[PDB]
C-alpha cells in the first residue's frame, strides 16, 4: 500500500461520498423547478451512479443551474475515480 | 403515537396574519420534507408548498397566489407556515404531511381549521337532551347533547371520553347571525342507562374550553 | 404542472361488490402515483403507494394497478367502513399534484328513520331560551322531510335542519331538526311535535311531547 | 414550428379581481415560455420570463405558472393600467413563435 | 408431440380451491417462462401471471383480483397454478403457454375447463341415432350420437377414434336443471354403411369415463 | 398497462377476397406485436410474431404489417378454414396484454 493504491482507494471512497451527497443536493436543487423529474432521493442515487459512470441513459437528468452544477461534480469525480484506478493498475503492472 | 401535532383552530381578521405550527415526532431523518395542504370545505386537497428542515430551503405552488412563507426550527423539530393578508378565500383546513423524500405522504396532521372573520371568539353552550317522560323506551335508548352558540369552527364531541363511540352521530353545524350550532346523539341499550353514566365531552380549541355534561333522566 | 383527472366524481356501488376508481394523468408518470383516503371530518390516509405497492395497516381489499397515464384503485367487496373521499397524487414531476377526488357511495337496503323528540333543558331555560331537538337517525335513502307542528298548527319559523353524509358504520343517513324559540314564546304553548316523512312508510312517523 | 394558442382572445374582468391568461403549445417546451405586454400604440414589454421568473420593474401582481404545454399568466387584483394585449413566446425550439394574443378588458 | 399437457376439467365448490397442472415436453431451456391465460366463454384471452421454473420467481396481473399462486417443479418439469376461494366468476378455460423469453407464445396447452358449482359429477349417457326405416337414403347418409345427462363440461366426441372427421358436426351443450346435453353428427357416403363400421367416441374427463357406441341400422 | 384495441369486432368477407384485421396500441410499442388464431373449442395458435415475421407451418396467405401503434394482420384470398377468432398481443412493456379479438366471418 504505497501511493498508487491509497490514491485509487481514497478515490473509490470519495466517489461514494460524492454519489450520496450529489443525489441529496440534486433533489434540493431540482425541486422548485416545474417539470423536473430528479426530485426524489432513491432514483437520484441511481442517476448519480449512471452519471459518474458516464452512461447517462436519459431517463433522469437535471434541468436547473445548481442541479446541473452538482451533476458536473459527479461526472468529474466519477471519471477521475474510474480513471485513477486505471492508472493504479497500470503502475502495478509496470513494476512487475 | 401522533407524529404531526397541529393547533385546533386559528381565528384571523381580514388583512391580518397567522403563523401555523406543525410539531413532528417519531423518526426525524435529515432527508425529511414537510408539506402543507390546503382544503376548503366541499373542495379537494391543494398543495401549498414544501420545506426541508435540514437545509431550510422551501418551495411554493406557483399556480396560486404566493401568500404563505414556510419556515422551520431544527431545535424543536417544528414547521411553520406564515399566512399573510388573509381574505375570505383563505378560510380552510390546513394539513401538514411528512414526506421521506420518496414521493408519497406517509403521515398527515390533524389539520388546523383557519377561519377568517371579524367576529369574536365565543365559547359553546352545552345542554343535555334527555327523552320526555312520556316517551317509549324500546330496546335501544337515544340520548344527545346540544352545542349552541360558538365561533369559530370546529368542535370535537365525544361520548365518555372516547370509550363510547358505537352508534354515535354528530351533525354539521349551522350558521346563525354569527354563531355556529350543532348536536350529537348516542344510542345505547335501554338496560344500560342510567346504570352506566353517559357523558358527552365537547371541546372548542378556538378558546381552549373543553366541557362535560352528564345525561340524566328528567325527574 | 401535471393534471390528475378522476372520473367519475361520485361512485355508487352495492355492498360486497368490487369497485374501481380511476385516475388519469395529462402525461406519462410511470408508476409514481399514490392513493389516499379521507373520511368525514378526517385527515388523508395513505392506502396505496407507487400504483400497486400496499401499505401495512391497510386491509387486503385495497389493491392498485396501472402505469403511464391510466391508474386504478380497486376494492374487493366494499363494506360500510369504506365510505370516504379517494384522492390520487403523483410524484413524477415537480410540483406534486392531487386528483379531483372520488366519493364512494354504498347503496344498501331501505331503512326506516328512528325519530326522537327532545324537550329543552333546565340549564337552557335558565339562560333565557328554548330549543326543541328532533333526531332522524339511521335511514335510507337520504330523501326525507321534517315537519313541526305546535299545538296541531304547523310551524316553519326558527327551524334549523342539518344532514350528515353517508354514515360509515351502516351506510345510512341521519338528520337533525332544531326548533329554537324564545323563552316567552315557549311558555305560551303546550304541544310540540316532530313529523318525519319517508318512503319506508306511507304513514309519517310522529313524535310528540307536552310541556309538563 | 411550435404553435402557441391563447384562449380566449378577449378576457373581461371586474376591477380588483384575479385574472388568468392561457397559453398552450402544440408540443412540450418545458418552461421556455415568455410573457409580454403591449398597450395601445406601444411597444411590447417583457412581464415574465421562463414561465414564472419575474422581471425587475414589473409589479407584484403579475405572476407566472405552468410547464410542458400549458402555461398561465396571472394578475392579482387587476387595475386600470393593465389594459393591454398579452402575448406569449416560446424559446425551446427554432424558430421562436408568438401567441395569438389576449386582450384584457375591465 | 404435445408440448404442454393439461387436465381436461376440474370441478370446484364455491369457496374451495383447486391446483391446475401443466406438464412440459420438448426443449426445456433455463430461460423458459410459463404463462397462464384465463378465458371465459364468449370472452377473450386474459393474462393471469407468469413464472420462470429455473429461478422460481412469479409475477401476476395487478389489474385483476390476486387469486392465483404460481408454483413450479424443476424435477418433473410441471407448472402449477393454485386458485383459492373460487366463485362463479372464476369458471373458465385456463390455458398455459411456453415463452422462450422473447415475447410471443410459441406453444399453448389444450386448456383446463374449470367449473365452479355445487353440483355433483355425472357420467354421460350415450345413445345411437340411426335413421328411421321409412327415411330416404340419398347419396349421403347421416348418423349421430346423443350425449345426454352429464356434468360438468366438457366432452370430446370423435368418430372412429379420429380416423373419420370429414363432415362432422358437434353442437354446443344445453343446460337443463343441472346437467348438460349435446349431440354429434357424421355424414358418409351411403354405399359405405354399414359396410364400414361407424362408431362415435365420447370422453368425459371430469369423471375419466370414455365410452364408445356403434351405429347400427334399425332392424 | 398497454391497451390493445381491435376494430371491428366482427369482420365479414367474401371467399377469395383479401381481408385485413386491425390492432391499435395506446402507446408506441415498436414492432413487438404478435398475432394468434383460435378456432371453435380450440387453443390459440401463433400466426405472426413481431409484426411481420412469419411462422413455420402457417400458410403464405397470412402476412403482417405495421409499427408503432397501428398494426395489421392480412389474409390473401380467405378460405373456409380461416373461420376463427384473431387476437393480438404485445411484448414491449410489462405486463403482456391481449387485444379484444376479431371474429372472421365468410
Amino acid at each position: 500500500s504505497a501511493l498508487h493504491w491509497r490514491a485509487a482507494g481514497a478515490a473509490t471512497v470519495l466517489l461514494v461520498i460524492v454519489l450520496l451527497a450529489g443525489s441529496y443536493l440534486a433533489v434540493l436543487a431540482e425541486r422548485g423547478a416545474p417539470g423536473a423529474q430528479l426530485i426524489t432521493y432513491p432514483r437520484a442515487l441511481w442517476w448519480s451512479v449512471e452519471t459518474a459512470t458516464t452512461v447517462g441513459y436519459g431517463d433522469l437528468y437535471p434541468v436547473t443551474l445548481w442541479g446541473r452544477l452538482v451533476a458536473v461534480v459527479v461526472m468529474v469525480a466519477g471519471i477521475t475515480s474510474f480513471g485513477l484506478v486505471t492508472a493504479a493498475l497500470a503502475t502495478w503492472f509496470v513494476g512487475r | 403515537q401522533v407524529q404531526l401535532q397541529q393547533p385546533g383552530a386559528e381565528l384571523v381578521k381580514p388583512g391580518a396574519s397567522v403563523k401555523l405550527s406543525c410539531k413532528a415526532s417519531g423518526y426525524t431523518f435529515t432527508s425529511d420534507w414537510i408539506h402543507w395542504v390546503k382544503q376548503r370545505p366541499g373542495h379537494g386537497l391543494e398543495w401549498i408548498g414544501e420545506i426541508i428542515p435540514s437545509y431550510g430551503r422551501a418551495n411554493y405552488n406557483e399556480k396560486i397566489q404566493k401568500k404563505a412563507t414556510l419556515t422551520a426550527d431544527k431545535s424543536s423539530s417544528t414547521a411553520f407556515m406564515q399566512l399573510s393578508s388573509l381574505t375570505s378565500e383563505d378560510s380552510a383546513v390546513y394539513y401538514c404531511a411528512r414526506e421521506r423524500g420518496d414521493g408519497y405522504f406517509a403521515v398527515w396532521g390533524a389539520g388546523t381549521t383557519v377561519t377568517v372573520s371579524s367576529a369574536k371568539t365565543t365559547p359553546p353552550s352545552v345542554y343535555p337532551l334527555a327523552p320526555g317522560s312520556a316517551a317509549q323506551t324500546n330496546s335501544m335508548v337515544t340520548l344527545g347533547c346540544l352545542v349552541k352558540g360558538y365561533f369559530p369552527e370546529p368542535v370535537t364531541v365525544t361520548w365518555n371520553s372516547g370509550s363510547l363511540s358505537s352508534g354515535v352521530h354528530t351533525f354539521p353545524a349551522v350558521l346563525q347571525s354569527d354563531l355556529y350550532t350543532l348536536s350529537s346523539s348516542v344510542t345505547v341499550p335501554s338496560s344500560s342507562w342510567p346504570s352506566e353514566t353517559v357523558t358527552c365531552n365537547v371541546a372548542h380549541p378556538a378558546s381552549s374550553t373543553k366541557v362535560d355534561k352528564k345525561i340524566v333522566p328528567r325527574d | 404542472d401535471i393534471l390528475l383527472t378522476q372520473s367519475p366524481a361520485i361512485l355508487s356501488v352495492s355492498p360486497g361488490e368490487r369497485v374501481s376508481f380511476s385516475c388519469r394523468a395529462s402525461q406519462s408518470i410511470g408508476t409514481d402515483i399514490h392513493w389516499y383516503q379521507q373520511r368525514t371530518n378526517g385527515s388523508p390516509r395513505l392506502l396505496i403507494k407507487y400504483a400497486s405497492e400496499s401499505i401495512s395497516g391497510i386491509p387486503s381489499r385495497f389493491s392498485g394497478s396501472g402505469s403511464g397515464t391510466d391508474f386504478t384503485l380497486s376494492i374487493n367487496s366494499v363494506e360500510s367502513e369504506d365510505i370516504a373521499n379517494y384522492y390520487c397524487q403523483q410524484s413524477n414531476r415537480w410540483p406534486f399534484t392531487f386528483g379531483s377526488g372520488t366519493k364512494l357511495e354504498i347503496k344498501r337496503a331501505d331503512a326506516a328513520p328512528t325519530v326522537s323528540i327532545f324537550p329543552p333543558s333546565s340549564e337552557q331555560l335558565t339562560s333565557g331560551g328554548a330549543s326543541v331537538v328532533c333526531f332522524l337517525n339511521n335511514f335510507y335513502p337520504k330523501d326525507i322531510n321534517v315537519k313541526w307542528k305546535i299545538d296541531g298548527s304547523e310551524r316553519q319559523n326558527g327551524v334549523l335542519n342539518s344532514w350528515t353524509d353517508q354514515d360509515s358504520k351502516d351506510s345510512t343517513y341521519s338528520m337533525s331538526s332544531t326548533l329554537t324559540l324564545t323563552k316567552d314564546e315557549y311558555e305560551r304553548h303546550n304541544s310540540y311535535t316532530c313529523e318525519a316523512t319517508h318512503k319506508t312508510s306511507t304513514s309519517p312517523i310522529v313524535k310528540s311531547f307536552n310541556r309538563n
